[PDB]
């Protein structure tokens, strides 16, 4: 993983 | 030449490929979420902590990443990389796969239009912020599959589906194993027996449970919301951009 | 080689120190907050989008960073890194500026508090998700100047003081411009005066105290740490920060 955003 | 990618674009079924490929070589099941990030690492993932697997190592090694080939950051494994495994999926479901991410129920179609409409403009997930660097569905195909050379001269290509995976998982996780030539087989049975659609459930649980770094719940078809944006998804379905080139290809028209 | 560092902990006022340099090298003010991320692009920022500069390139080159210099990630500079500014301040006021940035009116108790309690414990912002890959805040200057050649064998470094820089912009300025060659001097004046605070909070929005309060136990846990024995007073200590 290693996601984004904001939510 | 020992770099070896599982690329994909959101949402084609790269955890659970990411998953049974960790199950297989360490022989035993994943018991907890980050396993995955452990076995096959994702790239992203990899430089949110500015970790960086070596450029040129000796011994063959596995990353995953959504980025197109093309992304200058990935110009540090230009002769390093083998082999790519490009996991595709159906753009119908991958849409429909991100409204479930995002918790938003079959029923809110204002909610669900927006999601599909921007979809359909975009082709692809560009605009959705959760992911960068990713560029189109097509792009992103193309950059793995027809242009690779352009970013890994030394390269070569397996392409798996995610509908040929669900149909016959052992048969196709059997398929990118002896691609990459990770050994047995086996072996094969059993890394899809762990990585299940159950297990990997209860699995995503207790990692949430024993308050664990998780990716709000992670684990059909178009007539529902539309008229409009049915026709709208057939529209780019079946006309003249390289979205319609790859979607008739993979078989999804 | 020809890669070039601007490195800090977070809230050290990196940008600040962009925004300005940006300013220098264009001659032109800066035309507003993506210009920063153009100039003295951050690596983050960039590694984010799949963007990497590539190692050994043949002009000088600006970057700038919160990693530990000892991140595998920075690596694939290890050799052609000639210069490094190691941007520095209070950490008392790193910490107040994480909360005016979380939200928080200062008389928000147990919100203060809790944030204090766990930079105190961490030495730094290890336990706040919006950075990673910093480490603690002796942890980052030790990396980034007593040890820099453990990972950029070739560079020289500039250490800096985020107070200084308040106290005497141009002067301070000019002694960053001439350590990494940018020219002139004439320059330094323009380049404070198109980056001063006010230019600054305009050019984000155009685009989208003390431990006094609530101290007393605080006050003295902090305090405790200022001089504790650990890596943390070493540094504090050192840049008059006791
Ligand atoms: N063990 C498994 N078997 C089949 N599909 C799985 C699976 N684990 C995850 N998936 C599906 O893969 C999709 C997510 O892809 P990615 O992991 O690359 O984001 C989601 O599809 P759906 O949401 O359509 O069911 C998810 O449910």
């Amino acid at each position: 993983x290693y996601x984004x955003x904001y939510x | 030449g020992s770099m070896c990618w599982i690329a994909s674009y959101p949402k084609a079924g790269g955890h659970w490929l990411r998953c049974m490929l960790t199950s297989y070589v360490t022989g035993e099941p994943v018991e907890t979420w980050p396993g995955i990030q452990a076995g096959v690492p994702h790239l992203e993932g990899l430089l949110r902590d500015g970790e960086a697997p070596s450029a040129d190592p000796d011994e063959q090694v596995l990353l995953a990443t959504h980025f197109t080939a093309d992304r200058p950051v990935l110009r540090f494994y230009r002769e390093s990389t083998a082999k790519v495994v490009c996991l595709i999926r159906n753009p119908r479901d991958a849409m429909l796969s991100l409204m479930r991410m995002k918790g938003i129920p079959p029923e809110d179609v204002e909610a669900c239009r927006k999601i599909a409409e921007t979809f359909i403009a975009d082709e692809g997930f560009s605009s959705v912020r959760i992911w960068a660097g990713e560029g189109s569905w097509p792009e992103n195909i193309r950059s793995w599959t027809d242009s690779v050379h352009e970013s890994f001269p030394n390269a070569a290509v397996l392409a798996v589906r995610y509908e040929d995976l669900r149909k016959d998982p052992e048969g196709e996780l059997w398929k990118v194993v002896d691609f990459l030539e990770l050994g047995g087989r086996d072996g094969v049975a059993d890394a899809v027996a762990n990585c299940t659609l159950e297990r990997m459930r209860e699995m995503e649980e207790r990692s949430k449970l024993l308050g664990l770094e998780t990716t709000l719940p992670f684990v059909k078809s178009l007539k529902f919301m539309g008229d409009d944006i049915e026709k709208a998804y057939a529209d780019l379905l079946h006309g003249e951009t390289d979205f319609a080139h790859y979607a008739r290809l993979y078989g999804y028209a």
